[PDB]
């Protein structure tokens, strides 16, 4: 139990931390420092999500820690067999209380978690915390206050389940080097420390709207919503554009992301909600047929393959693709050859770019070029 | 009349008859890519089982 | 709001329900009626313009 | 042995994930089990419920080596004393070990009953078996902790249930999980209160579940039987990571031919028959089909269809769907695959039709 | 006669576009069986030698 | 030897899923739900088929009544959902129209004067 | 400070006037829901669209959400927005895209970004 | 007053009866269509501004 750092030691929230998947890396862009809330219905794809961020700062130099809170034991050992199937384990510490163990454990786990990140935090490293469910750990609290003769409040839960999550997440913070050098006394110099948390939560009946999801959304910095309806749908990671933002914005993109995404996410909400009334019929019925062909388009790319994750580049190249025309012609059916192709291409060809590309923000009219010629011969060239 | 018929005719032969083998060409080249890429990815993923 | 008047709203839909799904088939049957009574009606008019035509044109 | 034991420890866990092949064809299809996993049943009465328990009770003692227990956790007596005559007149009596507190005993044995049945079929584990454990209601074992916890004097807390709802459940379904040595599957009737899902017990409950077939009174008033529902039963099991892609795409075909059929039919409930298009009406003649073939002769049943029960092996099934599914089969009628069990026998049932 | 002509061209051309589509699909099909044999035989490769 | 009980339950404004009788539902073998819109429509005993159900059935029913007496529930279940249907349509198809006026011979038939119990063989004969 | 004497007769006459057509939305919306929208009547189907019209009007970009939309923020005076729904809900507008008053600063910019659809 | 309100007591007493049809107002028959439009009037009628208080000579004239 600690006080996260005051308010003179923060530092806003500058760098980029790279998840896999191209809808929460485009449209829900995460930096380090940032706290972003997992939140949906039960199978829904939330654990999937959060270890597949996990696995890809493989190389990035964050160390992280995944919580399991109230979760099963065979659940937690096979997330492990993955974790150690992709080498990501010997990057990570795992802190279990499962679903057996007393509700003294369960509610003091992620506090466990959130201490073993701030010693990386502290030393002027990063990290990247998950916390499995935020969701049972309250549970636990309601337990552990109602056996104690507790006032309840709403839905039974105490007073102060708010302050539990409260003291919890404020201690995943940015801070400026100087904090950094006081706190080690002086063996460690320039350098800016940071952890970073995706708690996930999960929801009744998809109802945002209950006590607990709400005191998380009004904690987090952001939140990302895993629908269902998308999900039995086929689009995975079935992200939720319209509800789901990071309120640290733009800011933590690399340069060539934040230029080819834009308004991509409302882009997306308005061709969802246009969705809507179009079901039945529309007017305006060349503009909105070319906008629900785009956005429709779109969505079919968005959706992407657990385990594979990919780098900036390739996400950057195929927002490309995706903006500068260059996939009317190609069907609903190809989407997925196009990228396939398209990525096949570039490894062969353009290995040069993707290693410039991947090693900075890397965006400028010289790269735009490049990038406009590779789209041209892969697209007349190749066949797909 | 049948001057021109036989012109266009045999020219429309000329197109159709070769250009059924220029898509068909296509469609061998993609399928020798898609296939390198198939064998090379099957080879490498015997690298993350042999790791593990 | 109140379990009550969200019951009682709930009834009234599964009314609404009940009254458009009886529409729909009293629809269907006098849509089929209504169609044979337009295939009952081209011969008049099909060999009037046959008269027609020979006397006109 | 003592009824209160702790879960297996993290590194007793089996390293591996394996299926239970149970035998009947809609099941292995639609809603695979796990080894080691559970169950739920959410099917009402007058469906089978009873028929199904005594077919997989024959399977698993039969096609397998394995044991079976079964705990009567707050339910009638009259049916206790009705199953244990339908198990002891089909001779599966001496493959399954019956422990039951009813609705007429005190709160405390409706509350252990579930433990005592648990701490038997760990035994029959440590021999190295596969076993599988029935409990009679899930709900009934919540409610006999809320009255307990009541009694006890014990502050209230969701929705009238005990604090420690979430904890009670944990402690029971952690400790039926497949072992290094052996394993414990478990199927469980779950009955949801006021037909909320979100109600905690529910919402509990399928925390744990992996899972789900629900029966229906549809499906067996046209005659098929088991009387699963394809469109409700669940399993999240169905991944080609863990199935393969061949079976699971297998399964979504068939859903997406039935969850068509479905709004099909509806269209010539209102319109008749031959206002559809010949794609449909192709739909419609498949659908038919498959739906039939989801049938199954039990060795339990010959009692009432004379005909004799039949095993299916998983790759039988996954053949006879894509086979009527991949336009082979159109030739012969649907008759033909009624209660047969394998395609090979379809085939052969109308040849002599 | 003319349009016969013109008919059996854009025939040709429709066979073509056949024969393209069962082309790549038979080579995709044949990308995961091949991947599929090369997995199963890498993993059963891991496993002997775990056991060993 | 035996015992059998008929407990009695009352609900408010015919609401079944109420706690008690929602408990007592799922205790008894079966449940005979008297319905108020038949009653004050004078329908007595007004017995509501489909919603109520004996989970015993014909195991227990005497042979001949066993016989007579299959269609009756499922018809009768059927019959007063078409004669909701009914009030929207006119001009109904013939086959439907016997279905309804048989349906509402039956139900006719089936109601009893307060104090007059009939032997098997009266209610046979008249189902018969 | 909504009062006739505080405000103006004008401002308040279109407060009032913009929170009746809100209203007689909402009162729609359940009819909408069920049956269509192709039920409304001629009358109640111009209440629709106004009413659709005033509720993206009602939005607007600020120089904080910069980094959010991208899109540059707009100061709007008292004088220029009750200028502009006096003109949608008199019907001077009536003729031009919803999508056209989405996040635009003054009436204006709104018959300006119809141009460009 | 007491002489003049028992027709605005009934004419709001229809009109709220037949408030159902107000959305179908296009297909009643006119002779409710004139009850309803009755009520709607006498409805826009009791609407008054703030601060200004009718004496009842006001009052009875414009309810009669
Ligand atoms: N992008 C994806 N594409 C295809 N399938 C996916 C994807 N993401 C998740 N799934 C499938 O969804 C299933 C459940 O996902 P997951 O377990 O991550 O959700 P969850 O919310 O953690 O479930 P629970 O809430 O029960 O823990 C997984 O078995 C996985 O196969
Ligand atoms: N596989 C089957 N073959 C033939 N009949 C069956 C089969 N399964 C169920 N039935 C019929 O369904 C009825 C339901 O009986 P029962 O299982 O006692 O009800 P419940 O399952 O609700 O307890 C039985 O009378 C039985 O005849
Ligand atoms: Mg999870």
């Amino acid at each position: 139990e600690a006080i996260a750092p005051g308010v003179i030691e923060r530092q806003s929230v500058d760098q980029p931390v790279q998840t896999g998947y191209k809808a929460v890396d485009s449209m829900i862009p995460i930096g380090r420092g940032q706290r972003e809330l997992i939140i949906g219905d039960r199978q829904t794809g939330k654990t999937a999500l959060a270890i597949d961020a996990i696995i890809n700062q493989r190389d990035s130099g964050i160390k992280c820690i995944y919580v399991a809170i109230g979760q099963k034991a065979s659940t937690i050992s096979n997330v492990v067999r993955k974790l150690e199937e992709h080498g990501a384990l010997a990057n990570t510490i795992v802190v279990v209380a499962t679903a057996s163990e007393s509700a003294a454990l369960q509610y003091l786990a992620p506090y466990a978690g959130c201490a073993m990140g701030e010693y990386f935090r502290d030393r002027g490293e990063d990290a990247l915390i998950i916390y499995d469910d935020l969701s049972k750990q309250a549970v636990a609290y309601r337990q552990i206050s109602l056996l104690l003769r507790r006032p309840p409040g709403r839905e039974a839960f105490p007073g102060d389940v708010f302050y539990l999550h409260s003291r919890l997440l404020e201690r995943a913070a940015r801070v400026n080097a100087e904090y950094v050098e006081a706190f080690t006394k002086g063996e460690v110099k320039g350098k800016t420390g940071s952890l970073t948390a995706l708690p996930i939560i999960e929801t009744q009946a998809g109802d945002v709207s209950a006590f607990v999801p709400t005191n998380v959304i009004s904690i987090t910095d952001g939140q990302i919503f895993l629908e269902t309806n998308l999900f039995n749908a086929g689009i995975r990671p079935a992200v939720n554009p319209g509800i789901s933002v990071s309120r640290v914005g733009g800011a933590a993109q690399t340069k060539i992301m934040k230029k080819l995404s834009g308004g991509i996410r409302t882009a997306l909400a308005q061709y969802r909600e246009l969705a809507a009334f179009s079901q039945f019929a529309s007017d305006l019925d060349d503009a909105t047929r070319k906008q629900l062909d785009h956005g429709q388009k779109v969505t079919e790319l968005l959706k992407q393959k657990q385990y594979a994750p990919m780098s900036v580049a390739q996400q950057s190249l195929v927002l490309f693709a995706a903006e500068r025309g260059y996939l009317a012609d190609v069907e609903l059916s190809k989407i997925g050859s196009f990228e396939a192709a398209l990525l096949a291409y570039v490894d062969r060809d353009h290995a040069p770019l993707m290693q410039e590309i991947n090693q900075t923000g890397g965006y400028n009219d010289e790269i735009e070029g490049k990038l406009k010629g590779i789209l041209d011969s892969f697209k007349a060239t190749q066949s797909w | 009349d049948l001057d021109l018929a036989k012109a266009s005719a045999t020219d429309q032969l000329k197109k159709a008859k070769a250009e059924a083998q220029v898509i068909i060409e296509q469609a061998n080249k993609r399928r020798s890519q898609i296939l390198d890429e198939a064998k090379a990815e099957a080879e490498q993923e015997r690298t993350k089982i042999v790791a593990q | 709001a109140g379990a009550k008047d969200i019951r009682s709203k709930i009834a009234s839909v599964q009314n609404t329900q009940k009254i458009t799904k009886a529409m729909e088939m009293v629809a269907a049957s006098k849509m089929r009626k209504s169609q044979d009574r337009m295939a009952a009606s081209r011969p008049y008019a099909e060999t009037m313009r046959k008269v027609i035509g020979h006397l006109a044109h | 042995w003592a009824i209160h034991r702790a879960a297996p420890s993290y590194e007793e866990l089996s390293n591996s994930q394996e299926l239970l092949e149970t035998g009947i064809k809609v099941i292995d299809l639609m809603a695979p089990f796990a080894k080691g996993g559970k169950v739920g049943l959410f099917g009402g009465a007058g469906v089978g419920k009873t028929v199904n328990m005594m077919e997989l009770i024959r399977n698993i003692a039969i096609e397998h080596s394995g044991y079976s227990v079964f705990a009567g956790v707050g339910e009638r007596t009259r049916e206790g004393n009705d199953f244990y005559h339908e198990m002891t007149d089909s001779n599966v009596i001496d493959k399954v070990s019956l422990v039951y507190g009813q609705m007429n005993e005190p709160p405390g044995n409706r509350l252990r009953v579930a433990l005592t049945g648990l701490t038997m079929a760990e035994k029959f584990r440590d021999e190295g078996r596969d076993v599988l454990l029935f409990v009679d209601n899930i709900y009934r074992y919540t409610l006999a902790g809320t009255e307990v916890s009541a009694l006890l004097g014990r502050m209230p807390s969701a929705v009238g249930y005990q604090p420690t709802l979430a904890e009670e459940m944990g402690v029971l379904q952690e400790r039926i999980t497949s072992t290094k040595t052996g394993s414990i599957t478990s199927v469980q009737a779950v009955y949801v209160p006021a037909d909320d899902l979100t109600d905690p017990s529910p919402a509990t409950t399928f925390a744990h579940l992996d899972a789900t077939v629900v029966l229906s009174r549809q499906i067996a008033s046209l005659g098929i039987y088991p009387a699963v529902d394809p469109l409700d039963s669940t399993s999240r099991q169905l991944d080609p990571l863990v199935v393969g892609q061949e079976h699971y795409d297998t399964a979504r075909g068939v859903q997406s031919i039935l969850q068509r059929y479905q709004e099909l039919k509806d269209i010539i409930a209102i319109l008749g028959m031959d206002e559809l298009s010949e794609e449909d009406k192709l739909v419609v003649a498949r659908a038919r089909k498959i739906q039939r073939f989801l049938s199954q002769p039990f060795f339990v049943a010959e009692v009432f269809t004379g005909s004799p029960g039949k095993y299916v092996s998983l790759k039988d099934t996954i053949r006879g769907f894509k086979g009527i599914m991949e336009g082979e089969y159109d030739h012969l009628p649907e008759q033909a695959f009624y209660m047969v069990g394998s395609i090979e026998e379809a085939v052969e049932k109308a040849k002599k039709l």
